[PDB]
């Protein structure tokens, strides 16, 4: 699953 | 609101305890007060706005996500889709809640350049989250589309590539082309360049600064081996 | 109730929804409205009741212990020992509330030993939830410890010693007796005792039931190399 | 920190 800045 | 009567500063104060006890349903509602006082939100301030709801509708969409894969492959009684219905209303609301604080009235009264871009990014990503499940899905792919825009437009006039804010506003806008405005070319194309011109600014960087933006960089770097 | 207006078996079956998306707070909404049907709950249906409530009293017990620790570093403003009290607070009502099921009406209609020593155990539980929160405290503390008893007369007359809740019951009350009732050598006397007549009773068992024993030996072994 | 059944 491909990574948001919500994400880290 | 039901934190109107509680002090600015110990709902600031409260929201970061809220933050350490991993209760972020508590850590919104201080920080929605917070910003309902009238006042700006420092740049800690605004980091601790973003973390709450992050986290909240976090946990609403990998839920919504978990139902509509049942759901759909029920259509390979109406329960499934009727709490499917549940949290996404639920989602919605919360989405509606937080473009209601941007609206009314944290975007009009940033007046730094810094503040604004950060909470357009907030704007394109909570309508992105609206989009996600949207089924008037256009207009909301559209108010996305424009939020994000305009923080590009001022992150590249007024902050340096390197700026985790800009990096991160890029990040998300290139997931939003990519699986939402059904524009992979646009996604790649917006990882890549992002990721380039960060990469020639590091030089110029803290140690510190070099590793806030270095984070941010291997996320452009994740999606770009997963789109390529 | 809330929940009144649903069937049964539409409660049931978001139960499953929502722990498939680890929405427990839902799950704990949908069975309370299950049981307040008045029809018993079935042995999958219990255990969907209790890692419900075990699952969103675990999120404010795990809260309310990071809150403590901050509260008490800072007696080494109102808005710690405030907070603290308010998911304190929360988590007195999720066990009344819990505790309000079991005595109406799931214990006094639960007509056999495995039902029984169920809810007996549920009983210990989260009055031992109250305990750790409390400062009645001795009051609170014989509630537990006799509803613990109770069970343990039951499940020691009518149930194997590899019996996966009565593992679980003489896992916790042992738990109790250590941190609770200051009763460290009645919590090693009881784990071990419980731990070394599973361990003989384990010739009797098919594959997947020597499965679920040890599972829970297992926790009585680590509870026994943590306190010796 | 110890065990209880509902941490299996
Ligand atoms: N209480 C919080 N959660 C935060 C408080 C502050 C802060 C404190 C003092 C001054 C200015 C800001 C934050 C700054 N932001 C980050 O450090 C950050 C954000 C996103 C991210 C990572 C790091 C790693 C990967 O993804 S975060
Ligand atoms: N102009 C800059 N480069 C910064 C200035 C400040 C600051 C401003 C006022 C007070 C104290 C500090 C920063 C604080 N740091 C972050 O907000 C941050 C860091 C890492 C990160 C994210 C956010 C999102 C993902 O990863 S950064
Ligand atoms: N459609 C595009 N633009 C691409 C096409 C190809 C390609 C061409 C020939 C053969 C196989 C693949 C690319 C190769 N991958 C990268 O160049 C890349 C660059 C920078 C970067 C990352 C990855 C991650 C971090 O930052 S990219
Ligand atoms: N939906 C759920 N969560 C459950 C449903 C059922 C069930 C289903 C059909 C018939 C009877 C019962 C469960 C039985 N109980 C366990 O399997 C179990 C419980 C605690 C535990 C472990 C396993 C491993 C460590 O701690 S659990
Ligand atoms: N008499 C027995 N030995 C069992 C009978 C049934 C049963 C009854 C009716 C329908 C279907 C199955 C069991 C289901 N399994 C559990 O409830 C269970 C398993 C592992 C475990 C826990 C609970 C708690 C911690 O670890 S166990
Ligand atoms: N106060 C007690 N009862 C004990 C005292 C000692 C001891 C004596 C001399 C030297 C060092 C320690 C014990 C040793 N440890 C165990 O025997 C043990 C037994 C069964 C078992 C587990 C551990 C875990 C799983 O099941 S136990
Ligand atoms: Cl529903
Ligand atoms: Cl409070
Ligand atoms: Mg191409
Ligand atoms: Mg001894």
């Amino acid at each position: 699953r491909r990574f948001s800045a919500g994400m880290r | 609101g039901a934190m109107g009567s509680m002090e600015r500063a110990s709902l600031i104060q409260k929201a970061k305890l809220a933050e350490q006890a991993e209760r972020y349903e508590d850590m919104a509602a201080f920080m929605k007060g917070a910003v309902e006082k009238g006042e700006e939100l420092s740049c800690e301030e605004r980091n601790l706005l973003s973390v709450a709801y992050k986290n909240v509708v976090g946990g609403q969409r990998a839920a919504w996500r978990v139902l509509s894969s049942i759901e759909q492959k029920s259509n390979e009684g109406p329960e499934v889709r009727e709490y499917r219905e549940k949290v996404e209303t639920e989602l919605q609301g919360v989405c509606d809640t937080v473009l209601g604080l941007l609206d009314s009235h944290l975007i009009k009264e940033a007046g730094d350049a810094e503040s604004r871009v950060f909470y357009l990014k907030m704007k394109g990503d909570y309508y992105r989250y609206l989009a996600e499940v949207a089924t008037d899905k256009k207009r909301i792919i559209d108010s996305a589309r424009s939020a994000y825009q305009e923080a590009m437009d001022i992150s590249k006039k007024e902050m340096p590539p390197t700026n985790p804010i800009r990096l991160g506003l890029a990040l998300n806008f290139s997931v939003f082309h990519y699986e939402i405005a059904n524009s992979p070319e646009e996604a790649i194309s917006l990882a890549k360049t992002t990721f380039d011109e960060a990469m020639a600014d590091l030089h110029t960087l803290s140690e510190d600064s070099y590793k806030d933006s270095t984070l941010i960089m291997q996320l452009l770097r994740d999606n770009l081996t997963l789109w390529t």
